[PDB]
Parts: C-alpha cells; structure tokens; sequence
C-alpha cells in the first residue's frame, strides 16, 4: 500500500489542473490525479421532490440530482467537492505451486 | 478470446430506448425521422407503453 | 438468445400495378407507381385486380376494394415488421 | 455582430427576452432560455485565469 | 442520502412551481396537447368516448393533427385508447384531419365518425377541405371509406371553407349533418339529410350566421324544452363560444335567420371567456357535458395571452351545462370532479397589509385592502361566501400571489360594470379580458374555483363559468382584495386531492 501526495505547484499548473482538480480546485495537499466534480444524491422521483431539493438548472422528474454542499440554496460550480482517488487501498498477490 | 464483450442495444432495444427517451420528453416518437414507426399508447395510469 | 425477433431479412417490393384494366409504371426510387388514362375516365370507381408482390408481402390495399383515384393514395407494403410506402396517381 | 451591437446599444436585454419569448413556440431549445439584465451581455472572465493570476484579475459584473 | 422537506405550509414567498407533462382531472396526453374536441356517447359501454387532435408544437408542415381517442364516464377520470384515425399522406387529401362528428348505426352496428380533411397546399382546382367519413365496428380500429368525398363546392359552397362536419339523427329517423360552410360571401351552417349515412342529400342551408362572422363547432341538441345551437366564433376579436336557443327547431333555423340578433338572453349568450374554445356537449341521457380546450401561453406568461387570436389547443376542459326555468344555458362544476376533492386543508392568513379585520371565518375588507392566505397545491378546491355592501363592489381573486412577488394574476369581480374581468396586477397592470355574468341582487356571491396543475375555472352563484391559464399558481399563496366597495368573506375552505 502507498499514499501519494503533492506539496508544492507552480500557480499555472495549480489552476490549469493538469495534474488534478479539472482546473477547479488546487491540487495542492490532495493525491496526484485527484479530481474534483459535484456529488449525485440519487435521482428525483417526483415534482415534489424536485421542488424539495434545492433550485438547479434542468430539475425534473428522473434527473440526476445533486447536492448542495455549502447550502447556498442553488447549484452552481461551488458546489464541487474531491471526488475522485487513484489510489488502491493495498494491492496483493497471491502464488501457489503444488507439485 | 474475447471475454469483456460490451453489451449494446439490438435493433429493437434501440427502437424502444428512443421510443422511451421522446415519450419522456414529451415529443411525438413517430417524428424521429430514423424510420421507426411506433405503435403505442397509454395505460390506466397514463404512463405510455409500446 | 442474443438474436432479437426482427425478421428484417425480408424483401418488400411491389412490381404489378392492374387498376381495372389498366396498367402502369413503378419507380422504386421515388417510390412512385403512375397509371395512365384516357382524358374521359371515371377515376372515381377504380378496382384493383393484380396486386401481387414479393414473397410473403402483404399490402394494405386488397383485392376486389374499389378506390377513388382523384388524388394520390399511400400503399404499404410489410412482409413481416418491415415497411415501404409507395405512393400511386392516375395521369 | 449583431449581438454586440445590441450590447452596446444597451438594448440588448429586452431584445434577447423577446426573441426568446418568439421563438419559443416554434423552437423548443428556448424553453427554458433566460436573460439576465446584468450578466449575461459579457463573458465572464475564465476561471482558470483568475486562479492563475490570483488576486489580479476581477470578474464581471454579476458572475 | 437524507431528502429535506422545505416549509411548504408556514410561508408566503413566491415559489417557481412547473406543470407535470400528463394532467389527470383537466385530461392532457403525457405527449401532445389536446385540440377541438369531439364528444360521443356509447349506447354500448354507457361512457363518454371524446375524441380530440393530438397537437404538437414542432407540427410537421404537411402532415399533422391525428385523432386520439379518451373514454370517460364521468368527466373525471380519463383513460387513452390510443391514435384512433391517423393523419394521411402529404399528397392526400387528409394530410391534416379537422374537427368533426361521430355516430352509431345500430342497423349495422358500426361507429362512423366524420372528419374533414385539409389538402397541403391546394391547387386552384383542388378542395382544400373535403368530408371524409372512417368506420369502425368495435371503436378500436377504424378503417377510411375511400369512395366517399363531399366535396363542398358541388352544391356551390366555398372551396377553402368546408368544415366541422356534425351529425344528429332526430325523432323522424333521418341523420341530419351540418356544416358550417361559406356561400357567395356569407357564412352558412348547410344541411344534408340521409337515411343510411351512406348517400346524402342537400336539403338546402339550415341556418347563416349572424353579421358576416364564422362559426366553429356547431352543435344542435335539444334539452328538454328547447333547442340549443352551440358554436365557437371564429372572429379574431371575439374568440369565444355563444350559443342560441329555440322553442322548436323552426324557431331555432328562423333566429338570426338574416341579420336578426335575436339574443337567447342579456349576454348575448356568452358561456365563457377567451380561455374555452371548440365546446361541443354529449348528453348520457342524464346529464349534459361540455367539452373544450384552454389554451397554452407562450413563453409560459399567464399575461402574455397573445394577438388577435391565442395559441391554439391546450388542455381538455369538460362542463356541465345547465338549464334555467327561461330556457339560459350556464356552465356548472361536474358532479364526479367536484366530490374528488375529498381532505380538506386549513387555511391561515398571511399577510396583514389593508385594513382588513379578523371575526373568526368572517373577514371584513373596504376599498383598498387585502389578505393574504396560505400556500396552494397541485390540486386545489377554494369555496366562499362574499357579501358586498351594494351592487357596484370591485371584489378580487388573485392567484401568484407572495410577500415578494412583483406581479400577481387576478380576477375582478366587478358588480357596477355587471362582469368579471381577468387582468395581470403589479408592475405592469395590464387588463387581459372579461366576461359577463348576470349580478345577484342580494349582493352574495359563492366563489368556487377548480384548479388542476395550471389550469383553474372560477365558478360565481352558479352564473358565472370563467376558464383560466395560470401558470405557478399551484403550490403559491392566493389572495383576496377589494378595490372601490366593501366586502365581506366568509365559509373559506380548501380542499385537495
Ligand atoms: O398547423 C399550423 C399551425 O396553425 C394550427 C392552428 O390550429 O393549425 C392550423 C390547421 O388547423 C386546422 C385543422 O388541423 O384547423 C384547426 C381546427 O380547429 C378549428 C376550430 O374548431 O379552427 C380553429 C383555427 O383555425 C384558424 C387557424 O388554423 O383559422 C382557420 C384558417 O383556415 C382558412 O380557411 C385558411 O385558408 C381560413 O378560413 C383561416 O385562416 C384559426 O382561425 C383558428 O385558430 C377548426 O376550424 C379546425 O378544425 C386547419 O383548418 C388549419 O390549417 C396549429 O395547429 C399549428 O400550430
Ligand atoms: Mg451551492
């Protein structure tokens, strides 16, 4: 098992998002290739629910729904957070011979 | 051999995938222009079938 | 049990146009069958006599229907779940 | 040009809106289609720019 | 994933609702829009079997509006039996199919519906609208009788104006169609009698129409003791449906028989505003209904109603006529729509803003003052009593109404012009249209308004039907306010299903 992590970056490379964060968010203190995108709470099932959540561009019924993480009351590009590891857990393997 | 073969829709399942996506939409699934020619109607609940 | 239930190989043509007794030209690329007349005809009471087509093919107009031929009338041809639309006028 | 001309005629709003509302009978792209008065008669500047040269560039006017 | 519920009840603010793409009381498709209805009673399965076109609004230019049958019972219920009659090719006659009218043959047992057919660009010599006739023996599917064309200009009728084909069998066993045609300039509703529906007689015009207008959708029918024709101006400035009445038919034909304007009552026979168009009724033998469709908006603006005439089709609307001792028709709530609403929900006041005073249910307003009550839902019943000082008050129910909204859409209820005007209040005050009713002379109004999703009918002491396009109206607050009188409001109930 291992733990990637970067510490430093140019301000460029930061904001492009080349190495992580889909020009988001830095990817500073986070793993090399993390990316960062909204997160799907289910999807909506009724015009009540669609009214229940909170106002985005494109609700109706059978659509993905996203969630609100600073609570702000509406959907917009500060409601992404990291999302995404490539990191394993641990990775193992596993020889047998029998003779 | 080929072991991870993807599946995809048939002829038909693609006939009823578009069916359903304008039933859902709400346009005239008759209007695709592709040459599929539905026949369909609705149910007790309203929901359409084909 | 990946094969679906389409029956798509099947061939639909229409090629023997017998408005009562009169014949007519078929053109497969505007999917167009154009009867000939005399100047004087009823056109209003036409029966169609010959109507045959390709194997299995099964058209909405029959055999024996009178028709009114004032205008252009849409025929269907579908063997199975395949379709083709022609279309038939009288010059 | 014609969108930047009703920019700088200051018009371009209410021409937009009612376009919108014209063309949504016979269009339905426009259905959900809206104008607002102070944000989108400019692009905003790109956010990708902004991080770069932090502390430097100013985005526009309601964004 | 934990769901959060808002404070639906408990706040006053403006909420941007949305319509459903199906609509279960005032009957809509999940796909298309309702046009021209056509009522039909079926001797066999004792329904209603209404008809309709099925619009769109990317219509194709050539070949468009199919028919799409719903069965009924009630007027409440509605279930779909699918595209009955579809439309033709692009250069057949029936390219576009038109409104038109349905009857049983018990002598063959078979459903003929009569249609009419819009040729796609018509040449100089060809009819651009031709009667069309289809078959069916169980109502499911419909075969076209292609040797049947009545065309219109046969009997010296207008070529481009040959439509609404309606059929009625009277007393004497002879099928009498009327349609309304035009004739040398003028406008004719034109007879033809037959005794197998199979060959047709012209027997001369049955009546014409009154100061050069066009009717749509006539429909004759007799309801006890007179006879009753309902038709659907065409005129771009008056868009709505009259109606006239007879004693016999004798006296029905000689009415307006050339420039007569003999009104069936005060109104000049009004039933409903701009917002009802295309009613024609069908009696189960117990009741009588009526059917029309209120029109969308575009833009999804309550107030953008539209030049000369509004956007057509929309959602299917059905009424129950009433009769009067005098022989006056009114529209009435149907029975089974309105023992639907079965919970009832309690309503609270708002907003404080007139001078308004609170005795329990009664409500004290004067001029100038306004309440405001709680949230509404997606289908609501609001029921009260409103008791003006005299008989010049200018009452009003407004729909989007919030603490916040810049605009509400409302009705006055003006009892010194004698009518009930549909406007748009707030920012703009645009006035929208009217309607005339006949004015209570005890002052009482009992305010009923059915609403579905968008669609609300205000129903006034059983003499005013007003049919409404409100979009945002469900799950918003509903307000009550009064302009020049006194006004008091009691018995406010609300139900919903
Ligand atoms: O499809 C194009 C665009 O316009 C509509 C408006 O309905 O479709 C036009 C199309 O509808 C037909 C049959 O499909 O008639 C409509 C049916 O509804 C009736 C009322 O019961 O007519 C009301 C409707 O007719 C209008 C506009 O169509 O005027 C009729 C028009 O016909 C002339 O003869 C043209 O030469 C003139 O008399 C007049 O200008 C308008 O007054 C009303 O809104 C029935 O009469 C009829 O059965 C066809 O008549 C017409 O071609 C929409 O569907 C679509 O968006
Ligand atoms: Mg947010």
């Amino acid at each position: 098992t291992y733990r990637n992590e970067i510490l430093e970056l140019p301000e460029t490379v930061a904001a492009n998002g080349k190495f992580g964060g889909n020009g988001v968010k830095s990817v500073v203190g986070h793993t090399y290739g993390a990316q960062v995108g909204y997160i799907a709470d289910g999807i909506f099932k009724s015009q009540d629910e669609v009214d229940n959540h909170a106002t985005q561009e494109g609700a109706a019924v059978g659509r993905i729904r996203y969630r609100d993480i600073d609570h702000n009351g509406v959907i917009d590009e500060r409601d992404q957070n990291w999302i995404y590891d490539p990191t394993p857990s641990f990775s193992y393997g596993l020889n047998i011979y029998l003779e | 051999m080929y072991q991870s073969k993807m599946n995809v829709l048939n002829t038909e399942q693609y006939g009823r995938a578009m069916w359903q996506a304008y039933v859902n939409d709400g346009e005239n699934p008759n209007g695709n222009a592709l040459g599929y020619a539905y026949n369909w109607g609705y149910n007790a609940d309203g929901n359409p079938v084909l | 049990d990946f094969k679906s239930g389409l029956r798509l190989d099947g061939d639909v043509w229409v090629n023997s146009i017998r408005l009562d007794e009169y014949a007519g030209t078929v053109d497969y690329q505007n999917k167009a069958i154009v009867v000939g007349v005399p100047y004087d005809y009823d056109i209003t009471r036409m029966v169609v006599t010959e109507m045959n087509l390709s194997e299995g093919a099964k058209a909405s107009i029959a055999i024996g229907e009178t028709i009114d031929f004032s205008l252009p009338v849409s025929l269907t041809v579908k063997n199975g779940d395949v379709q083709m639309s022609y279309t038939i006028t009288v010059k | 040009s014609r969108f930047f001309d009703l920019v700088r005629w200051g018009e371009a709003k209410d021409v937009i809106n009612a376009y919108y509302v014209t063309e949504a009978s016979r269009c339905s792209i426009y259905k959900n289609a809206g104008f607002t008065e102070n944000k989108n008669e400019y692009l905003p500047v790109p956010f990708e720019q902004i991080s770069a040269s932090n502390g430097n560039y100013t985005q526009n006017f309601g964004w | 994933p934990i769901l959060t519920q808002k404070n639906w009840d408990g706040t006053a603010t403006y909420f941007q609702s949305s319509d459903e793409h199906g609509f279960s009381m005032y009957y809509k498709p999940q796909v298309g829009f309702v046009g021209a209805p056509m009522p039909f009673y079926d001797p066999v399965a004792k329904d209603f079997k209404v008809m309709y076109l099925q619009d769109y609004r990317p219509n194709p230019e050539a070949t468009y509006h199919p028919i799409f049958g719903v069965a009924t019972k009630d007027g409440a219920t509605y279930e779909s039996l699918g595209e009955l009659i579809s439309c033709g090719g692009r250069d057949e006659q029936d390219a576009a199919i038109g409104t038109g009218g349905t009857i049983y043959n018990p002598a063959d047992k078979l459903y003929y519906t009569f249609y009419t057919g819009n040729k796609f660009k018509p040449s100089s010599d060809q009819n651009a609208q031709v009667v069309m006739v289809a078959t069916s023996p169980d109502f499911k599917t419909w075969t076209k009788n292609r040797t049947f064309y009545l065309k219109g200009d046969t009997y010296g009728y207008d070529k481009n104006d040959f439509r609404d084909p309606f059929l009625f069998q009277t007393e004497d066993g002879v099928y009498h169609m009327l349609i309304a045609t035009r004739k040398n300039g003028k406008g004719h509703i034109a007879e033809f009698t037959s005794a197998d529906l199979k060959e047709w007689e012209s027997a001369g015009t049955f009546m014409t129409m009154m100061w050069d207008r066009f009717y749509e959708c006539p429909d004759v029918f007799k309801m006890g003791d007179w006879w009753y024709l309902i038709y659907s101006e065409q005129a771009s400035f008056m868009r709505k449906v009259q109606y006239f009445k007879g004693r016999t038919l004798e006296d029905l034909k000689a009415t307006t028989a050339n420039d007569a304007g003999i009104w069936p009552d005060n109104r000049e026979g009004m039933l409903d505003s701009r917002a009802f168009y295309a009613g024609k009724t069908a009696s189960d033998g117990t009741n009588r209904y009526i059917w029309g469709w209120c029109p969308t908006r575009a833009g999804n603006d309550n107030g953008n109603v539209g030049d000369v005439e509004p956007e057509w089709a929309g959602n299917l609307v059905a009424q129950r006529l009433i009769q009067h001792e005098d022989g006056t028709l009114t529209l009435g709530v149907p029975d089974a729509i309105d023992r639907k609403y079965t919970s009832a929900q309690e309503v609270k006041v708002m907003a404080k803003d007139g001078n308004m005073i609170e005795s329990g249910k009664t409500y004290t307003l004067g001029e100038g003052a306004s309440v405001i009550f709680n949230r509404l839902k997606v289908h609501n019943k609001i029921s009260f009593t409103v008791k003006t000082a005299s008989n010049t008050d200018r009452f009003g129910i407004s729909f989007v109404r919030g603490t916040d909204s810049a605009s509400w859409y409302s009705i006055h209820v003006n009892a010194d012009e004698g009518k009930a005007n549909f406007e748009k209040d707030g920012d703009d005050a645009k006035y929208l249209f009217d309607n005339k009713f006949n004015i209570p002379a005890d002052n009482e109004y009992r305010v009923t308004i059915y609403s579905d999703q968008s669609v609300c009918v205000t129903y006034i002491n059983d003499q005013l039907s007003f049919t409404n396009r409100i979009y945002q109206m469900q799950k918003n607050p509903w307000s009550l306010c009064c302009y020049k009188g006194e006004i008091t409001v009691s018995d406010v109930q609300v139900s919903t299903y």
